């Protein structure tokens, strides 16, 4: 029910120069609706089908409290460009994991860790309920509303989100042949499932304060659960994670299962056991960047890029090398007729 | 040569006015990439802003390393540097390195999820990958982290091998040879795993934890015999392996059903455990799979580039002024 507005946004809001952080696709400004004096962030994209879907999706999703509210969408010309200006709920609360590092420390708990997840869980559950995959659930798209203690957590940036198909995944049999059969292509199976993979990783970090990746040298997971940090954690929690990180998209845990699991379903009453995460995240700001960077890297391999090209059949393909060699086929053909 | 500023990928980019239409693209992982257009050359280019290049010494070193690699990489099936620039006017301002490159269409990681590559596709792509490695290998350089998401391909099935950073954290390593869990042949194992995936649709060895990864590998290529057992380093490695139900390698003809016999043959030679018995890139290109594309008078080597001060240990500013030298001293390729 999104009514993209046609007039100049400045008729309705005052656009300030106060910068609220640089966006992927431009600069996010503070603005103020003139009628209410309410404050809002203003992000902006270039107008084009992708962007107009991206915003439709986000508009729909906005109904979820753990998703950042699109308030209003204008279509104007900025800097010689057709633009979608997007007025959004302002979020002054920083990234999720930064909050944890910013602590007394009141030790970060397990009960605290469960809510955070349930929140992220609700946001997906909503998204998936209406057949939409956000495909970039990661720590920099998970902002709190504010510095205040009642602050709510929210999922943001719909730049990789897309509508997807509600299809049952089959549950693979116990007995299989030695041979590798051909894949039945179904790219869409990497959609929702991507979101479930990210929940697994963010949960893993949340609990210990490092990621479940390897290192290259030889504080890195390797999909084990190192003592000491993990000594205090339930085996039912670890199995959640293994089931979340299942490398087969058709076999991986589905958000419904996630949100039924007791550690979630009954989070209000989860063991209070304290956690290392904050003191670990404090250890090395430089390392935590590499966490963020590898997670973004990993996600690329776990979602399809439906934007990328298809490879022409070879006899329809032409390029330097492809002729260099064909040009040699005919040089031999000719040489043999010529003598 | 003047620049313009522009807010993109969460930082203030300033690039030469020759590069227009900066659109972001790709993961945006280890530095951020933008699709552009280069009016000087006339064609379409990937422009990459290095991320946090002089934060640590560790970084500062790698940036310098990466750069000299890239400056010495002149091959059709390898990522090559069209341009490198900096808005800085002197070492005192030196803050950001930018790199320009050809722009491709897709990566093979993504191609495999979307498309049923024919045998001819597989011939041509693995050809181009191996053609590339021979060069890389002749330069005394191991790629290490070779994988499908480093194989850039455009729509006419051109292939270029990307990403020499290793030559931090890595999410999975399905394509990593068991030794490095090492010769150049480490790279051939990756080409092994990749070819497998192109032929099949599926990751060959989609291991979960590390234990798992090893079992999955060994489940294809057999457990080692005592001869090659003795060559393993860690005692607890030797044990683990000997704690398994022991078994021979299997006929790849029985695994890769309906593949091209020649492909299977080659795949057999690429995925051998004994690294000292594994086929080289040079050798691979001669294999009969690639009849259609093997031309030895156009499978060029590289000339080597020295250690210089890459086995010298230095302060940040020391790597920083060395990198500057390489940026200013870069010279473009012929138009
Ligand atoms: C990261 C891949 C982006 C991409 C490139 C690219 O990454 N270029 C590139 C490489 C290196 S690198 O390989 O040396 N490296 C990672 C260190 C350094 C600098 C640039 C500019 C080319 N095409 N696409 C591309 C791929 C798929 C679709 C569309 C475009």
């Amino acid at each position: 029910g999104l009514q993209i507005k046609k007039n100049a946004i400045i008729d309705d809001y005052k656009v300030t120069s106060q910068v609220l952080g640089l966006g992927i696709n431009g600069k996010v400004l503070q603005i103020f609706n003139k009628r209410t004096q309410e404050k809002f962030a203003l992000k902006m994209l270039q107008d084009c089908p992708k962007a107009r879907r991206e915003v439709e999706l986000h508009w729909r999703a906005s109904q979820c409290p753990h998703i950042v509210r699109i308030v209003d969408v204008y279509e104007n010309l900025y800097a010689g460009r057709k633009c979608l200006l997007i007025v959004m709920e302002c979020l002054d609360g920083g990234e999720l994991f930064s909050r944890i590092q910013d602590r007394g420390d009141q030790a970060f708990t397990e009960r605290e860790a469960s809510e955070i997840m349930k929140s992220i869980g609700e946001a997906i559950q909503y998204l998936h309920s209406i057949n939409i995959a956000h495909r970039d659930v990661k720590p920099e798209n998970l902002l709190y509303t504010s510095k205040r203690p009642n602050a709510i957590l929210k999922l943001t940036d719909f730049g990789f989100a897309k509508e997807t198909t509600s299809h049952n995944s089959l549950t693979t049999p116990c007995y299989t042949p030695y041979y590798v059969a051909p894949e039945v292509l179904g790219p869409e199976k990497y959609d929702k499932s991507c979101d479930m993979w990210s929940l697994g990783v963010i949960m893993y970090i949340l609990l210990c304060g490092y990621p479940p990746f390897y290192s290259n040298h030889g504080r890195m997971g390797q999909y084990e659960f190192p003592n000491p940090e993990w000594s205090e954690v339930s085996e039912e929690v670890k199995m959640l994670i293994r089931n979340l990180l299942k490398t087969e998209p058709t076999q991986r845990m589905t958000i419904t299962e996630f949100m039924n699991h007791p550690w979630i379903m009954q989070s209000t009453k989860v063991p209070q056991t304290p956690l290392h995460t904050s003191r670990v995240l404090k250890e090395d700001k430089e390392r935590w960047e590499d966490v963020k960077e590898e997670m973004t890297s990993a996600l690329a391999t776990m979602r399809v890029d439906y934007e990328q090209i298809k490879i022409k059949k070879i006899e329809d393909a032409s390029n330097p090398l492809l002729l260099k060699r064909r040009k040699k086929a005919r040089a031999l053909e000719a040489a043999a007729l010529a003598h | 040569p003047t620049f313009y500023r522009q807010e993109l990928n969460k930082t203030i980019w300033e690039v030469p006015e020759r590069y227009q239409n900066l659109s972001p693209v790709g993961s945006g992982a280890y530095g951020s990439v933008c699709a552009a257009f280069d009016t000087k050359t006339g064609h379409r280019v990937a422009v990459k802003k290095l991320s946090r290049p002089f934060q640590s010494i560790i970084h500062a070193k790698r940036t310098y390393r990466e750069l000299r690699l890239l400056k010495h990489m002149k091959h059709e099936n390898v990522i090559g540097l069209l341009d490198v620039f900096t808005p800085a006017r002197s070492l005192e301002e030196f803050n950001d390195v930018y790199l320009v490159t050809h722009l491709m269409g897709a990566d093979l990681n993504n191609i495999v999820k979307c498309q049923k590559l024919t045998d001819d596709h597989v011939q041509f792509l693995i050809y181009q990958i191996l053609r590339g490695l021979k060069y890389i290998h002749s330069a005394d350089i191991i790629h290490r982290d070779l994988k499908p998401s480093n194989l850039a391909v455009n729509e006419d099935c051109e292939l270029k091998i990307l990403d020499f950073g290793l030559a931090g954290y890595v999410a999975t390593r399905w394509y990593r040879a068991p030794e490095i869990m090492y010769n150049q042949t480490v790279d051939i194992w990756s080409v092994g795993c990749i070819m497998a995936e192109l032929l099949t649709g599926r990751t060959l060895f989609p291991g979960t934890d590390h234990i798992d990864q090893l079992k999955l590998i060994l489940r294809l290529v057999g457990t080692p015999g005592a001869e090659l057992l003795k060559k393993i380093s860690s005692e607890s490695a030797r044990n683990y392996i000997q704690s398994l139900a022991q078994m021979p390698k299997m006929n790849f003809a029985n695994v890769f059903i309906g593949a091209n016999p020649l492909a299977v043959d080659l795949l057999e030679k690429m995925l051998v455990l004994d690294s000292d018995k594994r086929i080289t890139a040079a050798q691979a290109l001669a294999h009969a799979y690639f009849a259609q594309y093997h031309d030895p008078d156009d499978e060029p080597v590289a000339d080597p580039y020295d250690q210089s001060f890459e086995s010298r240990d230095l302060l940040i500013d020391e790597w920083k002024s060395l990198t500057y030298d390489e940026v200013i001293s870069f010279v473009p390729p012929p138009l």
